[PDB]
């Protein structure tokens, strides 16, 4: 299986630089050129450039001539420079050639002077019915994102993950799960919250 | 830079039906080598784009025949013979005939399904949050359709407009419904000065508002 492994998140101060990586597995790294694409919330994607692993020969889109530089070897790298709030986006490495089309997971790039802040996790348990909806409020963290799983992600059929909103310059989000009413509280459900940016993993057990 | 233009921007369509997404380019996409490098991708929320069709009409590995592509020169169409609930996402057309490579703006596929009432759930502040002097009261309005819904928070019968945060999920690929969470945040002090907290929702599926309250005496 061909696999392009990327980072995940990056917080950087304005005016700073940064260098993303892309490990190429599952194929002969040297056979295809490596591409880089940028994507900001407003879905539109923008092509940055490409590099030929065999000779490390390069090709760039003009708009990024003065922003990015690529290098290789089975890893490919792209470096950005003089970051600004507009540079905040998801960056992707990918082999884009006809039917050999493989994208990496994208590295989220957050350019901010803000302090990395860990999330506070509060359990939401009801104050009647065939089903009971429980929840977890993940308040006050930075930067994005967070990953809420239930019963370590073994309870995944009725989950709702609500997108994070900015509240006082800090993010807030919630997650919910619905289970048969006869199973809680007899059985316990727990939400696991992961905030890698602050190397955090908290578990919250839901009790009446 | 060749500008790719997609139409429409969003496409509501029922399961079972047929759907077509169009894409126009500023210049002809026929290469001097005879080929036309126009492609189609699908990006599901929180994921990277995935290739469906390359070079106008060829399907990528594992892509089913409900997906066909057609077009010529500057005009191109992507067709879905009969829409599934998993097709929802954004579709982009892209070109690699001309350098630099360019993508379209996307077209969001929206599934039209039957009206559904939201099941509301209300949660009081946790002891653990009160302990820190903060108090967020939460309301989940799960699994409803259409996305259009209104929520009003009321404290002892008085409406509160300030301090409410509202969040909606993308359409659920499982049953094509939407969910929303509305959070009203207060100080531990203000929370303690009142009795009943009400979450009121107004949706087309109900004449009277769907209500959920809790009084501090649980
Ligand atoms: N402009 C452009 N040329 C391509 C692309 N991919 C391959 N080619 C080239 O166009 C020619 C034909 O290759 P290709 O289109 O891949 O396959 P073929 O048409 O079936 O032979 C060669 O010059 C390839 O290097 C692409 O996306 N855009
Ligand atoms: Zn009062």
């Amino acid at each position: 299986q061909v696999q392009l492994q990327q980072s995940g998140a990056e917080l950087v101060k304005p005016g700073a630089s940064v260098k993303l990586s892309c490990k190429a597995s599952g194929y002969t790294f040297t056979s295809y050129w490596m591409q880089w694409v940028k994507q900001r919330p407003g879905q539109g994607l923008e092509w940055i450039g490409e590099i030929d692993p065999s000779d490390s020969y390069t090709n760039y889109n003009q708009k990024f001539k003065g922003k990015a530089t690529l290098t290789v070897d089975s890893t490919a790298y792209m470096q950005l420079s003089s970051l600004t709030s507009e540079d905040s986006a998801v960056y992707y490495c990918a082999n884009l050639r006809g039917y050999f089309d493989y994208w990496g997971q994208g590295t989220t790039l957050t350019v901010s002077s803000a302090k990395t802040t860990p999330p506070s996790v509060y359990p939401l348990a009801p104050g009647t019915g065939s089903s009971v909806t429980l929840g977890c409020l993940v308040k006050g963290y930075f930067p994005e994102s967070v990953t809420v799983t239930w019963n370590s992600g073994s309870l995944s059929s009725s989950v709702h993950t609500f997108p994070a909103l900015l509240q006082s310059g800090l993010y807030t989000m919630s997650s919910s799960v619905t289970v048969p009413s006869s199973t809680w509280p007899s059985q316990t459900v727990t939400c696991s919250v992961a905030h890698p940016a602050s190397s955090t993993t908290v578990d919250k057990k839901l009790e009446p | 830079d060749v500008v790719m233009t997609q139409t429409p921007l969003s496409l509501p369509v029922s399961l079972g039906d047929q759907a077509s997404i169009s894409c126009r380019s500023s210049q002809s996409l026929v290469h001097s080598n005879g080929n036309t490098y126009l492609h189609w991708y699908l990006q599901k929320p929180g994921q990277s784009p995935k290739l469906l069709i390359y070079k106008v009409s060829n399907r990528f590995s594992g892509v089913p025949d409900r997906f066909s592509g057609s077009g010529s020169g500057t005009d191109f169409t992507l067709k879905i013979s009969r829409v599934e609930a998993e097709d929802l996402g954004v579709y982009f057309c892209s070109q690699s005939t001309h350098v630099p490579r360019t993508f379209g703006g996307g077209t969001k596929l929206e599934i039209k399904r039957a009206d559904a009432a939201p099941t509301v759930s209300i949660f009081p502040p946790s002891s653990e949050q009160l302990t820190s002097g903060g108090a967020s009261v939460v309301c989940f309005l799960n699994n409803f359709y259409p996305k259009d819904i209104n929520v009003k928070w009321k404290i002892d019968g008085k409406e509160r407009q300030n301090g409410v945060l509202n969040s909606w999920t993308d359409q659920n690929s499982k049953d094509s419904t939407y969910s929303m969470s509305s959070t009203l945040t207060l100080t531990k002090d203000e929370y303690e000065r009142h009795n009943s907290y009400t979450c009121e929702a107004t949706h087309k599926t109900s004449t009277s508002p769907i209500v959920k309250s809790f009084n501090r005496n649980e």
